[PDB]
RNA sequence: UGUAACGGUACAAGCUGUAAACAAAGG
RNA sequence: UAGAUUUAUAUAAACGGCAAAAAAAAAAAAAAA
RNA sequence: AACAGGUGCCAGGCCAACAAGAAUCCGAUCCGUGUAUUCCGUAC
RNA sequence: CAAAACCGGUGGUUUGUUAGUAUUUAUGUCAUCAACAUGUCAAUGAAAUAUCAAUAACGAUGAAACUUAUGAUUAACAUAACAA
RNA sequence: CCUUUUAAUUGAUUAUGCUGACUUUAGUCCCGAUAAACUACAGUUCUGCUUAAACUGAGGAGUCAAGUAGGUACAAACCGUACAAGGAUUAAUU
RNA sequence: UGGUUCGAAAAAAAAAUAAAAAAAAAGA
RNA sequence: AGGUAUGCAGUAAAA
């Protein structure tokens, strides 16, 4: 990715995108730690 | 290179005739590491010619066993 | 639980309470925010209260 | 042996070095002996005239054959008073010791003396019997450049009050610019 | 993967289901009682008091 | 190549001998190979790769 | 890298297509 | 990646020890492996405080095992690895000499390999050509005088130990013989500076003739 | 070819720039994919359950929650 | 007291740069040090040190 | 490195010692420290009815193992 | 152009043994034939095996005891 | 890849990149850039080695092997 | 929370954080 | 729960306009999420 | 017959801290948790 | 016309003996991305706390060995031994 | 064993099938540009090409790559190697 | 001798880095 | 015709 689109991108984590997955090494159905 | 991750392996795989043996550089450094040894009172060379157990002190060798 | 927060005793914030121990041996919870002491828990027979969905169960 | 999962220890055992057992299985079954070592985390034990198939020479050009160790359950204790094997009840009395009790006969099976057995130098979960030459020297019966010797060693110097103070004191009169570096 | 082209991979492939059947209830009554009466015949049929 | 071939007849004479056949009488009465595989190298040219073996055996 | 398997999606699709087929008219 | 140094430390952790190095160090030098994180004052503080060492001057680099893959062995799994860990390598110059026995190393098996022996006559690399920077007494300021050895001072200084004639440390087996001057010789044989003697006689200019069509 | 053979310049400025941990974080992509060396979300399980032999004064389970002076 | 911890711990590590340096050497010929187990001993008795210390502190 | 002035054994030296010295330790802990509560009060009970019960059940009431893991059975 | 069809194991063997034949009056036959004329010689002494060889001898051995009729061994002497 | 972390290169440092990176170690600050290119030091930011007086010290790195027969007869004593 | 980089540890797919496998015997 | 526990993972959101740089004088300045 | 684990392989009674068989006979070459017969424990 | 629980602790069952397993990198690509490499942590053996003695022969241990024990396993395919 | 059942997706000489092993072509094609000597009484083989000075008051006129490409025993190992004050004022010690 | 640093000029951010750790009572 | 050695602000002119 060239310097003007990363100038208007924003960084994965400033969303909420990557609390709703449950992708983990077991399966898709990670469960927290504490549930 | 020493990690065998370029691709100087594939060459290898055909025949070549021969290959340059570089002797003037490797003797220009070689005789290098002589004069440096030289200077100091050792004789790296004659060191290196010694057969297993054999003891020759100074510049000696079979010429002096001829001889003496 | 971790909707949940302890309380600092003297800057009523959310804290976080660690478990010191003296040469005696006595325990001590600590609260990071002001240092302070954790008040003794209220004790069971102030807190009681019958639980009136049991006996409706 | 293997070393076992730690799910087969044994919590308490009922063999220790030189109790007299008789092997149940194996090419060694019927063959009674005294136990030489017990292996807490192999389950295994030492008998006496079992397994002897390693050989070592020693100075006087003669060869000794040392015993094999085998499976602590491939053995049962036997009872002086009937002479005969037997398994083993533990029983814990009201003051607090553990106390055998043969299954055939109900008598007390006494612990082998306690003064015959001896423990791995690093790991005490290996046990082993005592011959009588080792225990002669016991009733029988060095430092190095950087070793504080006991006298000094042994030394109280730590009093609370002065410790109280002189943290206190570093503490409140603690600086932060180096003025003598340059 | 396809089939023919990796191991684990089918065109027809096992699926989970039902092995439950239907039958009539009056068959099954009938078949209590052939049972019974086969067990009478058969003579693996005791009565106790209790 | 053929290195392999007199250490393993100049091994069995000097074995024989040690054991106190007479190596005056002894002959090569028959012989077996045995293959052991083949490792395989890239080779490649102009418009394929080929793989190029080192017998062993 | 291994091809792990879904099984949780697998099997639920397998329940759902199998209720469909054995209630279709 | 080391816990950053306190101001006041009362406890330090870091970990000085010496370094066997395969090329050659000076008579006042010797190679410390250290933390990667500590300062060049760090250094010198920790050493003249723990141990009361003088140190003149700290030296450092920062030392990266090389990457190795694993190639060799029955069933080799072909991963990178690193031996050793990073280090910065402290090169430190004090006012007393270190032996040469510790501080480098030795070997009677490759014979080749004796530092302390070869010196800087050798370079313990790739490297072909030695390079070398001008020393104090080559260079003008602090530098030797060429004709000091014919002042006053320095032969009220010299006494009977010391001869300043510098005609008396020419190499016989080096020198080539005096030439006459009014006849062609070479300038580097015996004069070794930047100038023309005047006893030299005059010598011609020759300027290429770029255009010689024109004339 | 025309001349001198011109084709995929290696540039690290350009790679780390275009291709790095933070660009691969501000492009668009499948992130419950599995990077070794970058950024992804397959999260892991943790510390696992302690064996019954062990000592629980040793045993650790958390890092950040915990976390005191 | 503190002072005598302050010393032991200087004198602990020199001891463990003196047995590094040593370490390193025989590393570098690809062999074991001779008595490895000192620098485990000097590791506990630093560590023990401040756990000496702390303790008075959380006090 | 083994430590003739360490109490309890090394955990990587002698696992089954380490195990066995921390289960025959006084209790710590709420749990288990309520777990020995609980088997004390049964041995008081049978002690006190001691013709009626087995020699088998006084002595398990009688065994003593304390610092217990979750699930340790 | 390409083979048509695969060589059988018959023809292939056939070919073993005359290749075998070619080489063997081509160059093992006179190989070994100079070998043996070399042995009228005393063995060639490389002088860049010094370092590590035997000294320089002359004598050839009698590989079959059972056929000497002379002498193996002197006496030793005192 | 042939850039990057991968193939055991690990993460870029200085020594691997082109003139103009930047990346130390780890080194506390002791000073301030200038507008210039130059660098003012300031002392007053060295850390300062508390270090006592290791002279006429009778403590040493270790302890005699007597020590632990001795301590434990002494707290037996006292046990008994 | 999870993961990783370096460092220590048998130079490691384990353990572990410069206190880098262990304090349990303190006015 | 005896202590200790480096670095990265761009976080004043345990919080409230949106909007680059987790939140940027008014206006220019624009929106299906 | 799921009366679980371990023990040289298929053990309710050899070990596994609370029940009950070192049971007997027959086994190419070692062993047997095996075959056959039989006794015992079980609110497991 | 017969018959009439809540919060801790401890084990067991089912999921599941009938189902499956997923955490580390070698290798490709500018990148998105793709992709079950290398048997097993493990010589063999139940036991190495059975590999001792030894130039060689006979011996030692082991059920089986200097070896169908000091890695096992089709076919295609490789080599030999014996037979009219 | 037999009996009954099985939803096994249950029978492979063939899809320029897939994943592999192993034959034939075949011991066939493939071998890059210039080379000698190192001595039974001194020495200087021949050839291709020519920036090979390394303090002379001057860091010796560059960038980039080798994620360390000219260190080290006839080693595709182990170990070692980039010092901006160049540390040996080592005309020392002997 | 360069980078760093000011300018060009840049969140156009080189993950594990810094003149970059809660920011003057600093105890001279 | 980038910035040179007490260093931060700050105006003008210019081989």
């Amino acid at each position: 990715i060239r310097p003007r689109k990363k100038g208007m991108r924003l960084d994965r984590r400033r969303s909420k995108k990557q609390y709703k997955h449950g992708r983990h090494v077991g399966g898709w159905n990670y469960r927290w730690l504490g549930s | 290179n020493k990690v065998r991750t370029d691709k100087k392996e594939r060459k290898r795989a055909f025949p070549q005739r021969g290959f340059w043996k570089k002797q003037n550089f490797l003797q220009v450094k070689n005789n290098t590491v002589r004069l440096a040894f030289a200077v100091q009172g050792v004789d790296l060379l004659k060191l290196k010619r010694l057969r297993w157990g054999e003891v020759r002190k100074g510049n000696t060798g079979w010429w002096t066993d001829d001889y003496r | 639980i971790t909707n949940v927060a302890l309380l600092d005793p003297v800057v009523k914030r959310p804290t976080r309470v660690k478990r010191r121990f003296m040469m005696n041996g006595e325990c001590v919870r600590i609260s990071k925010l002001s240092g302070s002491a954790m008040p003794e828990p209220v004790s069971t027979s102030a807190l009681r209260q019958p639980n009136l969905y049991q006996e409706y169960l | 042996m293997k070393f076992v999962h730690p799910r087969h220890w044994i919590l308490q055992w009922k063999i220790r070095p030189g109790d007299k057992v008789v092997v149940i299985s194996g090419k060694f079954k019927t063959i009674r002996g005294t136990v030489l070592q017990i292996d807490k985390m192999r389950n295994g034990v030492s008998v006496s005239g079992v397994k002897e198939q390693k050989r070592v020479k020693q100075e006087d050009g003669s060869f000794i054959r040392i015993p094999g160790l085998i499976h602590v359950s491939n053995v049962m204790l036997i009872d002086q008073a009937i002479d005969l094997p037997t398994r083993v009840a533990l029983r814990v009395d009201d003051r607090g010791n553990v106390v055998r009790i043969s299954k055939k006969s109900g008598l007390v099976i006494p612990w082998p003396n306690g003064e015959m057995i001896k423990f791995g130098d690093n790991r005490k979960s290996r046990e082993f019997l005592k011959s009588k030459e080792e225990r002669d020297v016991e009733l029988r019966k060095k430092d190095t450049p950087k070793d504080t010797p006991a006298e000094v060693a042994v030394e109280r110097t730590y009093d609370y009050q002065r410790d109280v103070a002189t943290m206190q004191a570093l503490r409140q009169m603690m600086t932060k610019y180096n003025r003598d570096f340059r | 993967k396809a089939p023919g082209k990796y191991v684990g991979v089918k065109a027809h492939p096992l699926r989970p289901h039902d092995q439950r059947i239907k039958i009539n209830k009056r068959l099954l009554w009938q078949g209590l009682k052939i049972m019974l009466s086969a067990k009478f015949a058969q003579g693996q049929i005791t009565v106790v008091d209790h | 190549r053929v290195n392999y071939l007199l250490n393993l007849l100049n091994a069995s004479r000097k074995k024989i001998h040690e054991q106190g056949g007479d190596i005056s009488r002894v002959y090569v009465e028959s012989y077996m190979l045995n293959i052991q595989g083949q490792i395989k190298r890239p080779q490649f040219r102009l418009r394929m790769v080929n793989l190029i073996k080192t017998w062993k055996f | 890298y291994k091809p792990v398997i879904d099984w949780v999606k697998n099997r639920i699709n397998a329940r759902m297509r199998q209720y469909r087929k054995r209630s279709l008219k | 990646t080391p816990p950053k140094t306190p101001r006041n430390v009362f406890f330090p952790w870091q970990v000085f020890s010496v370094h066997r190095t395969g090329a050659f160090l000076e008579r006042r030098r010797v190679a410390l492996k250290v933390p990667v994180n500590l300062t060049k004052f760090e250094i010198q503080s920790y050493l003249e405080k723990i141990y009361g060492a003088r140190v003149l001057k700290v030296s450092t680099l920062i030392v990266v095992p090389r990457r190795r893959r694993d190639i060799f062995g029955p069933r080799p799994s072909m991963r990178y690895y690193r031996v050793g860990c990073t280090f910065k390598k402290a090169i430190v110059t004090l006012e007393d000499g270190v032996p040469d026995a510790v501080k480098m190393l030795r070997s009677s098996i490759e014979l080749a390999k004796n530092p302390d022996i070869t010196k800087h006559n050798l370079t313990y690399s790739g490297r072909v050509r030695a390079f070398k920077p001008p020393s104090a007494a080559q260079r003008w300021e602090m530098g030797e005088s060429k004709y000091a050895w014919r002042l006053p001072i320095p032969n009220l200084l010299a006494g009977d130990e010391m001869q300043l004639n510098p005609a008396l440390r020419i190499d016989e087996s080096t020198t080539q013989m005096f030439p006459d001057f009014s006849k062609p010789f070479f300038h580097n044989a015996h004069f070794n500076f930047s100038w023309k003697p005047e006893e030299v006689p005059f010598q011609q200019t020759v300027k290429l003739d770029i255009t010689p069509w024109r004339r | 070819w025309k001349g001198n053979w011109k084709g995929p310049q290696r540039n690290k400025w350009k790679w780390y720039h275009r291709h790095g941990y933070w660009a691969t974080r501000k492009k668009l992509i499948d992130f419950t994919k599995y990077r070794r060396y970058g950024y992804h979300e397959r999260r892991g399980l943790g510390k696992p359950r302690m064996q019954f032999w062990e000592d629980p004064s040793h045993h650790k389970r958390l890092k950040k929650s915990i976390r005191f002076w | 007291s503190f002072e005598d911890l302050h010393k032991l711990w200087y004198i602990c590590l020199k001891e463990k740069n003196l047995l590094m340096g040593e370490r390193w050497a025989a590393r570098q010929h690809k062999q074991e040090m001779k008595q490895p187990e000192r620098l485990q001993k000097v590791r506990r008795t630093m560590r023990r040190i401040l756990i000496v210390l702390t303790k008075r502190e959380i006090q | 490195a083994f430590d003739r002035w360490a109490r309890i054994p090394h955990a990587r030296l002698d696992a089954y010692g380490n195990f066995l010295y921390r289960l025959n330790q006084p209790a710590k802990g709420a749990a288990a420290v309520a777990r020995a509560a609980e088997r004390e009060k049964l041995r008081v009970e049978m002690s006190e009815n001691a013709e009626f019960y087995s020699d088998a059940a006084l002595s398990a009431s009688r065994i003593t193992l304390n610092n217990l893991p979750p699930g340790a059975f | 152009a390409v083979p048509k069809g695969k060589r059988s194991k018959h023809k292939c063997k056939q070919r073993q043994l005359i290749y075998f034949f070619d080489q063997f009056d081509g160059v093992f036959k006179r190989r070994r034939e100079s070998f043996y004329r070399s042995f009228y010689n005393p063995p060639y002494f490389s002088k860049q095996t010094e370092q590590t060889s035997l000294p320089p001898s002359v004598l050839r051995p009698f590989r079959f005891p059972g056929f000497w009729p002379g002498r193996f061994a002197f006496k030793m002497a005192s | 890849a042939k850039v990057g972390p991968s193939k055991g290169r690990g993460p870029l440092l200085a020594k691997f990149a082109p003139v103009g990176f930047k990346k130390g170690f780890g080194a506390i600050g002791l000073g301030r850039h200038t507008k210039k290119g130059f660098f003012i030091i300031n002392t007053m930011l060295v850390p300062m080695f508390k270090v006592p007086d290791l002279s006429n010290c009778k403590l040493k790195c270790y302890v005699a092997p007597d020590t632990y027969r001795i301590v434990q007869q002494s707290f037996n004593k006292r046990e008994l």
